[PDB]
């Protein structure tokens, strides 16, 4: 138990050593990713019958 | 003697209207197992097998009732699909009863075996005495529309036909007795399920022929005569219609396959 | 592109023939799963029944194919591999009956949490009792002394259908009945009638036991059956 | 994160009594059952007792029937042990164990060596 | 006998 | 001291959440209100994958997105050209008990595992043209609960050991192991570089692993039990979880907190796969209850439901064109998706 209480604070101490940008970065990040996407994406904006490869 | 007249249309009125209500309630109940990929199983084909054989019994009794009480090839060849299209739902009953009796008391069903065989058993079967009795009318008496009886030849039909009522019976009651022991090896509840469970076995293994299967041609002026005719004719034409309530219309699964096609159609 | 098609539909063709073959070699087999704590006696049962990850014991009965899973070299956390039985026959169940302050009482958890798992409510359940002479050897002797780690044996008096053994004392039958009984009063709970369970008094070295999960599984499968109907 | 953090546990006089208790973080108390699992000095981990997610039904191991009483307050997101007539035989580690999943009725895995959603226990000296 | 056999019958011999 | 790394180990975990804290300056919600919702997703079954006999326990799309491995419990790899429905291949498995399934990158290869803990690559290219066990990967010491290729040589696996392993398939060995989950790791997920993997756990927990050092580098908490699926979301940086607890949720890698969350009052049963779409604008998730819903993942609003499978949706799979969505199901089919 000593050896994993041992791991456990040593993994703890390395997660508390990276640095967090600001959610609004990550959420802002996420929406330009979903606007450069979205034309790529035949579930969320329909293809045809003639594209649709499942007709 | 109109009595005896107008008892004949009042039988004919009663199973009329029966075998109307039976052959839609059964058209319907055919196409609702058709029509559902997951409902297609072995006791599901042999259901579909059993309401077509309903179908055409009523069809073919319409057809003769039309072509014969409204001595040609035509007559003949009514009254022979008649009485074939009569055996085979007696037979098709009869491969209800067995392919139950199977799935139970053989240890364990193997499909591709008997399949086959239960289908060409209960098609054949029928076709092959009606057969041999069309063989034997044609070669010794050849009269009339083969609707007057002659003599025994009668009976190459209707005593192959009263032996799968026989059999079907001595079905019944052991399948009557196993849910019992299974009811008993796991009160008011357990009796009353086994009731219920007869009951609904009731009209598959057209178990009420066993009443009047070993009554003789009666006279037709008679009350023996009456209860039998008006009874088998309310309860003949009936039998598709509970067959078709019970097992399509009541069934679990295909309600439940109704309530959710209709969700998804909402 | 129709020559593609073609040999497409030639290799799909060969390929359902033997998916038929194998269908009907995988129906006509029974998939029992046997669970049970390590001195249960569920090895010495498995060697009876015989003379990685899981061990697989493909036994025949009167000329019918049983597959019976010996999960070993697996966590005690079966929370998750457990689904992995929904579509077994039955589940063979091996508990050390004359046996952690209490191991009976652990046991009855885990055939508790075996049958109100949403997975396996449909999954029957065989149920072996496989300590049975270690039960009369511990109860004659005086040595159990049920009524403290489980005091309902203060007051439970053997019901009136619980036939016992021939030349079998009233305390061993009492105990085995007890035994049966708890394990009842989980299984009878919220059973409904989707599963089934076929508690067996059990020895280690009993020759009847493959026999027992025969006129088990079979009986499942007549239930299963009389389930389509809508008679059960 | 799951967090169950225990209470109450000491050195106590046979025959006395003593309150276990168990505060829950991370999740929402009332959907999931709740169990008191105790491993005693050498032996593996044994199921006390347990608690539904609305509190009515309750339930004890054999050896602790009518002794220790189980509990949940909702409201404030606790269980308690509330043992009486204590022997022994009743020290041990006691941790306050949790269902793996909520409104379900099997309670899977609560006595299992490294068991996730389960508290560091609070040792009962008797 | 057979309901709608000996019934058929019997029309037939009326 | 055990009792001294408690304290800091208590004291480190309040910092990370100060830190979290701190970080969430702003929600999701908040910055995607100028967003206009996405509607109602449609989608209709266009084809019905029949075949299998037992429960349906995984799939896998290829990288052509034409044709998808399907593991089933009766002891059976089912290779499907999804367009026509034709099956390609049918291997038979030495152990009936696959839990998961894998196609290769190339195409040339399959994996699956299982209650066996064992990882079995069958090699589609054979000289023969038949389809052979190429490699058997022993050694881990609990049920195979996933895997993934990374290429023709290294596979890494996830299993219920509660560690999760990179396997050299040229010779069989380990070429690394990830430790650190307290409960068995019930799905991973590789990132788009394939340089990173998030593995989601029964520890209520997914972990964000490094594959060239070995170490997790980061632990996203906030599910309260079973983490059945893991996904990244398309971009690399952020990934989705579903757990038992009946909630879908949405975590990012820079923040090291979560972003969102999709759940509903009248969903109380799990959810045993996630997926999302090209975009990864949908979140598309399968739960116990047959159906497989379909989240707006900035709104969190539901936009679809995949109602149609008979028993438990148990895989999901979105192509890499992104033009159709695949379903398993313990009924034993696979459904495509429009």
């Amino acid at each position: 138990s000593i050896a994993q209480a041992r791991k456990l604070v040593e993994q703890l101490k390395m997660e508390a050593n990276i640095d967090r940008i600001k959610v609004s970065k990550a959420a802002a990040d996420l929406m330009a990713y979903c606007e450069a996407h979205a034309k790529e994406d035949p579930l969320l904006t329909p293809v045809p019958a003639s594209e649709n490869p499942f007709r | 003697e109109t009595r005896e007249r107008e008892v004949f249309d009042r039988l004919g009125m009663i199973y009329t209207v029966g075998y109307s209500v039976s052959l839609a309630s059964l058209t319907v109940a055919v196409l609702i197992l058709a029509y559902f990929r997951r409902l297609h199983c072995t006791r599901n084909y042999i259901h579909m097998h059993l309401f077509l054989s309903f179908m055409l019994r009523a069809v073919s009794i319409f057809v003769k009732d039309a072509v014969l009480y409204s001595g040609y090839a035509g007559c003949r060849v009514a009254v022979t699909f008649f009485l074939y299209f009569l055996a085979t739902n007696y037979y098709w009953i009869l491969v209800e009863g067995l392919y139950l009796h199977s799935l139970i008391f053989m240890a364990f069903f193997s499909e591709k075996k008997y399949l086959w065989g239960f289908t060409v058993f209960g098609w054949g079967l029928p076709a092959v005495f009606v057969a041999v009795w069309v063989s034997v009318r044609a070669t010794l008496a050849n009269t009339g529309c083969w609707d007057l009886s002659s003599g025994n030849k009668k009976w190459i039909i209707q005593v192959p036909i009263l032996a799968s009522i026989v059999l079907n019976f001595i079905l019944f009651i052991n399948i009557v007795r196993v849910l019992a022991t299974k009811l008993r090896e796991t009160t008011r509840q357990q009796y009353r399920k086994l009731l219920k469970s007869t009951l609904v076995l009731m009209p598959l293994f057209g178990v009420h022929y066993i009443v009047f299967m070993a009554t003789p041609y009666t006279e037709v002026s008679g009350t023996l005569w009456q209860v039998q005719m008006h009874y088998e004719m309310l309860f003949n034409s009936f039998q598709g219609f509970f067959v078709a309530i019970i097992y399509c219309f009541c069934n679990g699964e295909v309600q439940a396959e109704i309530k959710k096609s209709w969700s998804r159609w909402t | 592109q129709r020559n593609e098609e073609k040999a497409q539909r030639e290799a799909n063709k060969k390929i359902e023939k033997q998916l038929q073959k194998d269908k009907q070699v995988y129906r006509a087999t029974h998939r029992l799963l046997l669970l049970g704590a390590g001195e249960s006696g569920k090895n010495t049962i498995v060697k009876q029944m015989r003379i990685s990850g899981i061990f697989e014991t493909k036994f025949q009965v009167d000329k019918v194919n049983f597959h019976m899973f010996d999960v070993g070299a697996q966590r005690d956390e079966r929370r998750k591999w457990i689904q992995c039985f929904n579509d077994v026959t039955a589940i063979i169940f091996v508990v050390a009956s004359s046996s952690q302050t209490n191991r009976l009482q652990a046991a009855l958890k885990l055939f508790d949490s075996i049958w109100n798992n949403k997975w396996l409510r449909d999954t029957s359940v065989i149920l072996f009792l496989n300590k049975q002479d270690l039960l009369a050897e511990k109860v004659l002797a005086g040595k159990s002394k049920i009524e403290d780690y489980f005091p309902e044996f203060a007051r439970y008096t053997t019901p009136e259908d619980a036939t016992p053994e021939p030349g079998e004392d009233p305390r061993v039958t009492r105990a085995k009945y007890f035994i049966r009984d708890e394990f009842l009063r989980i299984s009878t709970a919220s059973g409904d009638g989707r599963h089934y369970c076929y508690p067996h008094f059990t020895c280690a070295v009993d020759t009847e036991n493959i026999r027992r999960v025969f006129n088990d599984c079979r009986d499942i499968i007549q239930r299963m059956h009389l389930r389509q109907y809508e008679l059960l | 994160q799951v967090q169950l953090q225990e209470s109450g546990g000491g050195l106590v006089q046979p025959g006395g009594s003593l309150r276990l208790s168990c505060a829950a973080s991370g999740f929402t108390f009332s959907n999931y059952k709740m169990n008191w699992v105790r491993q005693a000095p050498g032996k593996g981990l044994e199921w006390v007792s347990d608690i539904s997610q609305s509190g009515a039904s309750i339930s004890y191991t054999g050896s602790v029937k009518g002794r220790f009483t189980i509990s949940r307050d909702n409201a404030k997101n606790t269980l308690y042990l509330q043992m009486n007539s204590l022997k022994p035989e009743d020290t041990a580690v006691y941790y306050c164990a949790r269902c793996p999943a909520p409104f379900t009725r099997d309670c899977f895995d609560v006595t299992s060596t490294t068991y996730a959603y389960r508290g560091q226990g609070t040792q009962v000296t008797v | 006998a057979v309901a709608e056999i000996q019934l058929m019958h019997q029309r037939a011999k009326w | 001291e055990l009792d001294q790394l408690r304290q800091e180990a208590e004291q480190l975990k309040n910092q990370i959440r100060d830190a979290r804290k701190a970080c969430a300056d702003a929600t999701l919600s908040q910055i995607t209100n100028n967003i206009d919702p996405v509607g109602r997703i449609q989608m209709r079954t266009r084809r019905t994958l029949r075949g299998h006999l037992a429960k349906i326990y995984a799939m896998h799309w290829g990288t052509d997105s034409r044709l998808l491995v399907s593991a089933s419990q009766d002891g059976k790899l089912i290779i499907w050209d999804s367009y026509t429905t034709n099956k390609v291949h049918a291997i038979p498995l030495r152990s009936s008990w696959v839990m998961t399934c894998a196609y290769a990158p190339s195409g040339n290869y399959v994996a699956c595992g299982g209650l066996d803990n064992i990882c079995s690559i069958y090699n589609l290219k054979t000289r023969e043209g038949n389809v052979r066990v190429s490699r058997e990967l022993a050694g881990h010491t609990g049920y195979l609960s996933c895997c993934r290729f990374l290429d023709d040589n290294q596979i890494v696996t996830s299993s219920g050991d509660t560690t999760c392993a990179l396997w050299d398939i040229e010779t069989g060995q380990q070429t690394t192991t990830f430790t650190g989950h307290t409960g068995d790791v019930m799905s991973l997920s590789l990132a788009p570089d394939t340089r990173l993997f998030v593995s989601g756990a029964c520890d209520a927990s997914a972990k964000l692993w490094d594959v060239r050092e070995g170490m997790c580098r980061q632990t996203f908490t906030g599910h309260e039990s079973d983490i059945n699926a893991i996904c990244f979301f398309p971009n690399g940086n952020a990934f989705a979880t579903g757990s038992d607890d009946a909630t879908c949720r949405l975590f990012d890698l820079r923040a090291d907190q979560e972003l969102m969350t999709y759940s509903h009052d009248n969903i109380i049963c799990g959810i045993t796969s996630v997926s999302f779409s090209k975009s990864g604008r949908l979140l598309l998730a399968g739960y116990d209850d047959f159906n497989c819903n379909v989240w707006d993942a900035l709104k969190a609003d539901r936009a679809g439901v995949l109602a149609g499978h008979d028993n438990r949706v148990s895989c999901l799979g979105v192509t890499d064109d992104g033009m159709a969505v695949a379903t398993g199901s313990w009924d034993s089919f696979l459904k495509i998706w429009n």
